[PDB]
RNA sequence: UUAUCCAUUUAUAGGGAUGAAUU
RNA sequence: UUUGUUUUGUAGCAAUAGUAAUUCGUAAUUAUCCGAAGUGGUAAGGACUAUCCUUGAAAAAAGGAGGGAACGGCUUUGUGCUUUGCUACUCUUAAUACUUGUAUG
RNA sequence: GAGAACUUUGAAGACUGAAGUGGAGAAGGGUUUCUUGUCAACUGUGAUUGAACAAGAGUUAGCCGCUCCUAAGGGAUAGCUGAAAAGUGUUUAAAGGGGUCCCCGUCUCAAAAGGGAAACAGGUUGAUAUUCCUGUGCCAAUAGUAUUAUGAGUUAGAUGGUAACAUAUAUAUAAAUGAACUCCUUUACAUAGGCUUUACACUCGGGGUGCGUUUUCUUUGCACUUUACCU
RNA sequence: ACGGACCAAGGAGUCUAGCAAAUGUGCAAGUGUAUAUGAUUCUUUAAACAUUUUACGCAUAAUUAAUG
RNA sequence: UAAAGCUAAAUAUAUGUAGGAGACCGAUAGCAAACAAGUACCGUGAGGGAAAGAUGAAAUAGUACUCAGGAAUGAGCAAU
RNA sequence: GAUGUUAGGAGGGCAAAUCCGCCGAAUUUAAGCAUAUAAUUAAGCGGAAGAAAAGAAAAUAACUAUGAUUCCUUUAGUAACGGCGAGUGAACAAGGACCAGCUCAAACGGUUAAUCCUUCGUUUGGUGCAAACCUUUCGACGGAAUUGUCGUU
């Protein structure tokens, strides 16, 4: 809830960071999104 | 009480340990931010996650010619440390603003 | 009961038994017991049986970057004495 | 863009100073990044690089000097010492591998396995 | 009794005739 | 220094803040904010009384007491101790200065 | 807005009815918060909405917690078992602290509802606030040496009060000698029952302000009339 | 009685060991070069070739619990 | 000639890395995995564990332009 | 004997196909099942190496005798074991691969431990661009050791 240990505040972090889209220019040189409400990170 | 005929490990390379450039990274804008400088000279720097409120002082010392009364953090759901640092009232936010960028 | 066996129990079900390990990362280290299902995290030991063939694969030394294995590897190939580079020019 | 080549003659503390200018240079740069730009976004690389290089320049000669302090002397720090597999340094070396009871060596010396040509 | 075993304690004076208590 | 009378103070915080108004301007002024009481819903405290073959945690931390160890300072002489001579001393907070790693969170 | 029963605003009519779809938190979730966009899918009807999609942003503490203490308990140290793995935790230990050699003495984790240094009010943001701002405090530190001041005491340690006990009001009650070693107390405690005291809530009547009713009646009905920690 | 809504693809007497019979083939009181060696053998060659300038198997004899 | 000890070779290798081969498999096959696979996802957990290859010679030919559409799309006398 | 953050070092964990120790089942087979079988297997626990283990006869033979170990061909599905049921089952010899032997203890040397190690050194060399290595013999100052080091066989 509203009182996270340092670690988990930080693996949250890192989970929402991957959460993002693939940035578009790239794909004139993505199927691991996950949406909070339906598939747990099971911390 | 050791008296080690050589020392065992001995790190000859300039310190990994963070100076004052990477301890603080940059200021933020974004409009919060914007409006503290404004009103209450209050300078906002996104910071190391591993800056302390004592290093982040030291930094700003060292970086500009800045007193800091006070030093609020938090840490950043995106692993950064966001340094709220109030001046002593000698200084104004906005002209510091203005001398960094 | 409404919380019953089935769906009315799954309400109550809040409060991990296991949290996330301190050197596995894996969400298994069993909080009230002070011991990782996958590790035996306090026994300096890693828990890997043979009985697990699936089991030892998944974590065994290829799988994860091997930081100072790859290094090493291929130096026995070029048999370089250490501390010596090239040749100038 | 300052190549290595360069800094190995300069001394170490102008090689600090110059790192410190670089460091500097980088930061203003990060600044500028975070503000509304992309004008100079692109030389932050550049810079890193240059800084990247100042720094193995200065290691080297850190670690040059640490070797010339600590050469010879019986022990030394693990760092400067045969960093090599734990089993090799483990092993006896080859001498202590030859070495032989005296008799055996006497034996050897006297009956050594002889060339003898059959025909 | 000395092995062994049990107990007891800070291993605290060898055997007999409703205060304080320390340098 | 104690008695009598009067004027203040929402005791300080405190009206500068809130609230409800009223205007005036394109933020400022004004006026208000106070005299009686009941109900006993909630909470807390108090003093008690009763029940128990149920008598209802511990420690960190703090305090108090008992006890009487130790005992001025400076100057001079001899091997921390003893002798000789003089009277501002022992505390106590607060500030200030200076070295000692940068002596506030 | 291309398009609206289910987007927005207003006007009605309703419901929730302080055991609330109201305010706060815990577990759990993890950015779902927020603004600007926005509609391929999803939002089992529609959809311009959205907890969807995209871009950015957002979480500020000496005082709120964790952090310290110990509890049921856990993991270990000594051993001792056991082929080990493990199983037991003073069972036959040379097991770090306190004073000026003596005297104590397993370690460690275990409470975000037990124990516990200290914070209140108003304001402010699109999104935070006992955390920022203004103001007002509080708590704990604060090394030595030297000056200053502040007061005590002595010309080595105050007095009062019969007593219960009281007294340092200096910016601020700071100071009333006290070692070893002891002994208490606080911490620190069940449930029931009523009785009482205070605050909060509610209400009543009066004064003051505004709004409401006014075919008729109503000195009227409603709102506001506030006051924190700290001393 | 059971299985079968439909369609596509997948989907079940196999491989080894040892024995036998059948049949083919070679040689025949022999047969099989077993391991291994050797070669002017080395993409194929992990095959093919060779057998030192009385190995062993099965057969050639049976029978007995057995000395035989 | 027990109750002490050492010792290379011929031998083994379904692990790892690197090579090389095949009367092997050819995307429901072959490793679970030809692809960001021990990945996603499920399970408190020990564990469980997928699906998913191919445009063309060349996208340095990946759909310009016009019309109708709110837009998706559609159509073309237009176009690679 | 404790004690040391004394000086110097070592162990711990990962990985396992082969490998070495323990520990150790049952499904299964026997048309049931109980000994047997599965199997001195799986799992468990520990430990090594490029291989490990074994190994230089307290061996086999009964010959005209061989001669460490390992491995292959065989002996041999034989001797033997076995509710003599199911089933299990070697060894020697023979042919090869490969072939390597040894040192402690004990005996002997006291006209003398000749040994051994730590620290500090000293000065010829060799390859290297350096870094490092490589060897060379020479003392000291320590210790260890007569409860036994070294040589001799
Ligand atoms: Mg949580
Ligand atoms: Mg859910
Ligand atoms: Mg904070
Ligand atoms: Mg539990
Ligand atoms: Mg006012
Ligand atoms: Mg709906
Ligand atoms: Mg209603
Ligand atoms: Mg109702
Ligand atoms: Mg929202
Ligand atoms: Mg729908
Ligand atoms: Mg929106
Ligand atoms: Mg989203
Ligand atoms: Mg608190
Ligand atoms: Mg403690
Ligand atoms: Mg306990
Ligand atoms: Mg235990
Ligand atoms: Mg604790
Ligand atoms: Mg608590
Ligand atoms: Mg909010
Ligand atoms: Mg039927
Ligand atoms: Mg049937
Ligand atoms: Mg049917
Ligand atoms: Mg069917
Ligand atoms: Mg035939
Ligand atoms: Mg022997
Ligand atoms: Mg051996
Ligand atoms: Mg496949
Ligand atoms: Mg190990
Ligand atoms: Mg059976
Ligand atoms: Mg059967
Ligand atoms: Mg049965
Ligand atoms: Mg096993
Ligand atoms: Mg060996
Ligand atoms: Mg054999
Ligand atoms: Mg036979
Ligand atoms: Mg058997
Ligand atoms: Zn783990």
């Amino acid at each position: 809830g509203s009182i996270k240990r340092f670690r988990l505040k930080q693996r949250l972090g890192k989970c929402r960071r991957q959460n993002r889209p693939v940035p578009h220019w790239y794909r004139l040189k993505n199927t691991k999104r996950r949406h909070w409400r339906r598939t747990k990170l099971g911390l | 009480a050791r008296n080690p005929k050589c020392p065992r490990i001995v790190k000859s390379c300039h310190s990994k340990t963070l100076d004052k450039y990477g301890l603080i990274k940059y200021p933020l804008t974004s409009e919060k931010a914007m409006k503290k400088i404004e009103e209450i000279n209050t300078l906002v720097f996104m910071c190391d996650k591993r800056a302390n409120k004592k290093n982040i002082k030291k930094s700003v010392k060292n970086l500009f010619g800045i007193e800091c009364d006070k030093v609020n953090v938090l840490n950043t759901l995106n692993g950064d440390k966001k340094a709220y640092v109030r001046l002593s009232g000698e200084h104004d936010a906005l002209e510091v603003a203005n001398k960094i960028g | 009961g409404k919380a019953g066996k089935g769906t009315g129990s799954f309400g109550k079900r809040n409060g991990k038994t296991h949290f996330l390990c301190l050197r596995c990362g894996k969400r298994s280290y069993h909080l009230q017991k002070k011991k990782c299902a996958s590790c035996g995290y306090p026994s300096a030991k890693k828990r890997r049986f043979n009985w697990s063939v699936k089991a030892k694969r998944r974590n065994t030394t290829g799988t994860g970057r091997c930081r100072y294995i790859k290094t090493l590897r291929r130096k026995l190939k070029n048999k370089f004495t250490e501390g010596s580079t090239p040749k100038p020019k | 863009n300052v190549k290595a080549y360069e800094l190995r003659t300069l001394k170490k503390k102008e090689l600090l100073d110059k790192l410190d200018e670089l460091k500097k240079e980088l930061s203003g740069l990060r600044i500028s990044k975070a503000l509304g730009n992309s004008a100079k976004n692109s030389k932050i690389h550049g810079v890193r690089k240059n800084v990247a290089r100042v720094l193995t320049v200065y290691n080297q000669k850190r670690k040059m000097e640490l070797r010339q302090l600590y050469k010879n002397k019986k022990f030394k720090p693990y760092n400067l010492r045969k960093k090599l597999t734990k089993n090799k340094r483990l092993q006896l070396s080859p001498k202590q591998k030859a070495a032989m009871t005296l008799r055996q060596k006497k034996k050897v010396q006297n009956f050594p396995q002889r060339k003898y040509l059959v025909v």
